């Protein structure tokens, strides 16, 4: 009933062992959804049960992708990558086409089902074992192991890479200017064509992807206030940045100036060397806050210097490939959030203000997850690596609620904030 | 009585090899206590005496534990335990009683020596070799080899809890709803069958087992309804912990206060209302378990306040998947919260307490929402759902600590209760600077090595002051300076701060602390009308530092 092919020997990183992470306790409907999934899949020869001689592990979640009807399985393969894929970031790495970031319209298709065909190594499979949880620790785990290529794993598209180049060939030349990037189970596609023209260029690739095998890009549809009609069209052309909204109407009083001296004093270790003195001496006295005080003659030379230096940075943008991006988000209000993608503290590689409606759900843990997803697809298109997040949230709250509004394939590494920053003043690029 | 079940493949970590020793040569009687047991253990096929060609070994303790009537041994696999591979942990926890269902009739079957029945893979058996030499040294080389899972041995409980999950499998399939559970040497079978009909399913089981190899002499379900499961006292329709007798002394060491803080803790599952704060508060001295600590009077005040609720017993209900799950939380003061969880009103399912520690200045609204989580987490871990919350907090003071807090929070379905100790905001600072109100520039300084501070302020209308301090940290002092500054203002005030620390500590608008210093600022804030807290950087002449830190100047 089968069709046996050939295997690429996968082995372990510098004297390492397999991940022995632990399965975070799961809801009920979800544990039901996971067995609904894993059993048909067991029939499909994809996965299979193991015994005690395999002590490894990896988290399993359940997500309702796009719109409510059926659940998707997710595997926090974050540790195995950390194990195996940092040697397969070399031996078998997928190069990042650094022009994807310039191409007017990027789209993402879920080409993750294409791997479930490729068999995985008889000797390696143990490290992909995952366990399905039980309510109230009654029964011992439903313990599976992967036969084929795991759709989560970062070392899967690396294997299928060979096959992916061969299958996309006809398209890449019939459509030359199109830049295609393969990150995980995703296929990022980018052109210089306008909406109408690019949207079909993608259907083209879809059908091409259909015919040429059973690789299939899952149907896309939904309708949120923001146009989510066709595809997940990112527009790398609008990548411009100026969150720092310096108050034009604020240097009227003493308090305004006290604020104006504070924001600026951060732009000191960010923008090496700034002149603020002639302004500060204007409130050198112990005066009343609401005192509507005019600025001094030599003061404008401090405001407008920095006010024009707030129009052109210098060294910052330098991406070291032997180091990694760190994304830090900070809440700003009812809908808007602000992020900072650096790599070595204070040197901003990219900043922006995530937002959404005030008349919407206005839910904190909805926006945070939908912002985490954004910060990241952006960093794929740009750096080809997922950032380490510095989250403004309770460790234990996130662990509960993330897997709910997480309509996404990959899972970036994370961290949570212990202290209250002064960075969420009006907007601030740390 | 070897079983004919699919055995499991065990290996030793690569690079290694099985252990090899030679034990402390024993004499006449002790060997007579081993030859008897071993040469009838081989008859039952658990071991096998393979002589030459096997180079390994292990020792034999002839341990008649307690003082048994029949001699018993125990082979210490300490060295093998290191060499063998890693197994998947069976002990993935404990099914907590609160999430158990009312399975009418229940029984427990003793699968105690059901380890020696399951077989060990045919290749690993050699690494379990052990030898026993004679007194006279006449016929040495008396060495067996283990056929089944030996005692202790890393993989034993692993392989067993897996072999027996395959054994019960056809039974469980044929006849479901007759729910099975298993832990080490127990079989907790129970259903909704009228005793005799339940007494059949048990004997059915007891014979399936006897057919699969593992004998179970639990003479016709020989185990009574009241159970001692890992401390838990179990009755066929409710639960609690039975023995929980915490004595008192007159001069106890830390060694004994830790057991004390233990029991009171455990008892927190059922007994509505309990706090182990002050009993642990003094445990700071993580010294030796021999040093005596003269318990504070506030710890007895609590130890006794516990002993009452603890004396007169409390009962525990089971779960009903159809009946709601609703929990409520009461403020028990001192940054200590307590919660109870119910389906059918009043009668309790599970109770427990939350209490923030090691990191003060925390908000009550915040301390509330932290507790809720602790619960929302404990729910999913047990029942598989989330409790509809019943909370002592006004919506208009909550959404003001959702829309006002930096970190992001999230509490599911929750509804308003009514209890005298309401959780809400006692105060709140201004956003725009106040008009007319006196502007107090605050300053504070101290010694990095002379430890003698100076507090004080200056006002927009030439109104100075300085209150010298001693044994006060720079941090405390910057804090003391604002309090000072608070005291000398009318109804509405403005305060420009030196410190970011003090700023960011008064911004979060806390309430409780042991530091009378911060508690005293709090009290000023609560009675004041409109408070505004500004901020300017130190070491940069911002504000009025020129003359402001020229007055609070020390001699160094
Ligand atoms: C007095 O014994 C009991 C009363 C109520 C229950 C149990 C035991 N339960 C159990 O696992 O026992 C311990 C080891 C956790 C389970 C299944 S027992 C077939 C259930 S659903 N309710």
């Amino acid at each position: 009933p089968i069709s046996p092919i050939e295997t690429v020997p996968v082995k372990l990183k510098p004297g390492m062992d397999g991940p022995k992470v632990k399965q975070w306790p799961l809801t009920e409907e979800k544990i039901k959804a996971l067995v609904e999934i894993c059993t048909e899949m067991e029939k499909e020869g994809k996965i299979s049960k193991i015994g005690p001689e395999n002590p490894y592990n990896t988290p399993v979640f359940a997500i309702k992708k796009k719109d409510s009807t059926k659940w998707r399985k997710l595997v926090d393969f974050r540790e195995l990558n950390k194990r195996t894929q940092d040697f397969w970031e070399v031996q078998l790495g997928i190069p990042h086409p650094a022009g994807l970031k310039k191409k007017k319209s990027v789209t993402v298709l879920d080409v993750g089902d294409a791997y479930f065909s490729v068999p995985l190594d008889e000797d390696f499979r143990k490290y992909t074992a995952f366990t399905i949880p039980s309510i109230n620790n009654e029964t011992p785990g439903i313990r599976y192991q992967y036969n084929v290529l795991p759709q989560g794993w970062k070392g899967s598209p690396a294997i299928f890479q060979s096959s992916m180049t061969k299958i996309l060939e006809p398209f890449k030349k019939q459509n030359p200017d199109i830049v295609i990037y393969q990150y995980m189970d995703d296929l990022y596609v980018g052109s210089d064509l306008e909406i109408g023209q690019h949207r079909t260029k993608i259907e083209e690739l879809r059908q091409h992807l259909l015919r040429w095998g059973l690789t299939t890009p899952d149907k896309k549809h939904q309708k949120e206030p923001p146009f989510l009609w066709m595809g997940y069209e990112l527009h790398p052309d609008k990548w411009t940045v100026q969150p720092i909204v310096l108050p034009e109407k604020d240097s009227w009083t003493v308090n305004d100036i006290q604020k104006l001296v504070g924001k600026l004093n951060w732009a000191s270790q960010i923008y090496p060397g700034i002149k603020v003195r002639q302004l500060s001496k204007l409130l050198r006295g112990t005066k009343a806050l609401t005192e509507v005080i005019p600025l001094t003659e030599e003061a404008e030379l401090e405001l407008a210097e920095n006010r024009e230096i707030l129009k052109e940075p210098v060294h910052g943008v330098y991406y070291d490939p032997s180091k990694d991006l760190i994304a830090e988000i900070q809440k700003q209000g009812q809908g808007q959030w602000t992020y900072q993608i650096y790599q070595e503290p204070f040197k901003n590689l990219k900043t922006g203000k995530y937002a959404r409606m005030r008349g919407a759900h206005t839910n904190d843990v909805k926006q945070l997850t939908e912002a985490v997803q954004k910060i990241t697809t952006e960093s794929i298109v740009i750096w080809g690596k997922t950032p380490k997040f510095k989250l403004p949230i309770q460790k234990e709250t996130w662990e509960t609620w993330w897997t709910e509004y997480w309509q996404a394939t990959w899972i970036p590494e994370w961290e949570f904030v212990n202290t209250p920053p002064l960075v969420k003043l009006w907007y601030q690029l740390e | 009585p070897i079983s004919p079940i699919e055995t499991v493949p065990v290996k030793l970590k690569p690079g290694m090899d099985g252990p090899k020793v030679k034990q402390w040569p024993l004499t006449e009687e002790k060997i007579k206590a081993l030859v008897e047991i071993c040469t009838e253990m081989e008859k039952e096929g658990k071991i096998s005496k393979i002589g030459p060609e096997n180079p390994y070994n292990t020792p034999v303790f002839a341990i008649k534990k307690k003082d048994s009537t029949k001699w018993r041994k125990l082979v210490d696999f300490r060295e093998l335990n290191k060499r063998t591979q890693d197994f998947w942990e069976v002990q993935l926890g404990i099914p907590h009683p609160a999430g158990l269902k009312k399975k009418k009739s229940v029984t427990v079957l003793d699968v105690g020596d059901a380890y020696f029945s399951v077989p060990l893979d045919e290749d690993f058996r050699k690494y379990t070799a052990f030898t026993i030499p004679s007194i006279n040294n006449e016929t040495p080389g008396i060495r067996y080899q283990y056929n089944v899972l030996p005692q202790g041995w890393k993989g034993s409980p692993a392989i067993f809890q897996s072999s027996m999950t395959k054994i019960l499998e056809p039974f469980k399939k044929q006849n479901p709803d007759i729910v099975i559970y298993q832990y080490m040497d127990d079989l907790y079978v129970g259903s909704d069958l009228e005793i005799g009909q339940h007494r059949t399913k048990i004997e059915e089981l007891r014979q399936h087992l006897l057919r699969w190899g593992l004998t179970t002499p639990d003479k016709k379900h020989q185990k009574e309804p009241p159970f001692l499961w890992m401390g838990y006292e179990l009755h066929p329709d409710k639960w609690t912990v039975q023995p929980i007798v915490l004595p008192e002394k007159d001069s106890w060491t830390v060694n004994d206060i830790q057991k004390l803080v233990g029991k009171l803790n455990w008892a927190s599952q059922i007994y509505p209302g309990i706090k182990v704060r002050q009993l642990s508060k003094l445990l700071r001295g993580t010294k030796a378990l021999t040093e005596v600590i003269p318990l504070t009077e506030e710890a007895e005040l609590e130890l006794a306040e516990n002993r009452e609720i603890l004396k007169e017993p409390v009962h525990g209900v089971y779960y009903d998947p159809s009946k709601d799950l609703i929990a409520e939380i009461q403020k028990q003061g001192q940054g200590q919260w307590t919660y109870q969880i119910y389906q059918e009103p009043f009668k309790n399912l599970k109770t427990g307490k939350y209490a923030r520690m090691r990191g003060a200045h925390t908000n009550d609204v915040k301390q509330l929402t932290e507790a809720v989580q602790k619960i929302t987490t404990e729910s999913i871990v047990i029942w598989g759902k989330t409790p509809k919350f019943k909370l002592p907090i006004q919506k208009e003071t909550w959404e003001t600590w959702w829309t006002e807090y930096w970190q992001a929070t999230w509490i599911p379905e929750w509804e308003f209760v009514n209890t005298p100790p309401l959780v809400k905001l006692w105060y709140q600072l201004e956003k725009e600077p106040i008009v007319g109100a006196e502007t107090f520039y605050v300053d504070g300084a101290a010694n990095r090595e002379t430890k003698l501070g100076k507090a004080g302020y200056v006002t927009n209308k030439g109104r100075q002051k300085v209150v010298p301090l001693t044994n006060t940290t720079n941090q405390k002092t910057e804090l003391q300076a604002i309090y000072l500054a608070l005291q000398d203002s009318g109804l509405e005030v403005n305060i420009v701060t030196d410190s970011q620390y003090a700023l960011g500590i008064i911004q979060a608008q806390p309430d409780k602390s042991e530091s009378e210093l911060v508690n005293q600022i709090i009290e000023q804030l609560i009675k004041k009308e409109k408070v505004y807290l500004a901020w300017v950087p130190a070491h940069k002449g911002i504000g009025g530092n020129e003359q402001v830190d020229k007055l609070v100047s020390a001699g160094i």
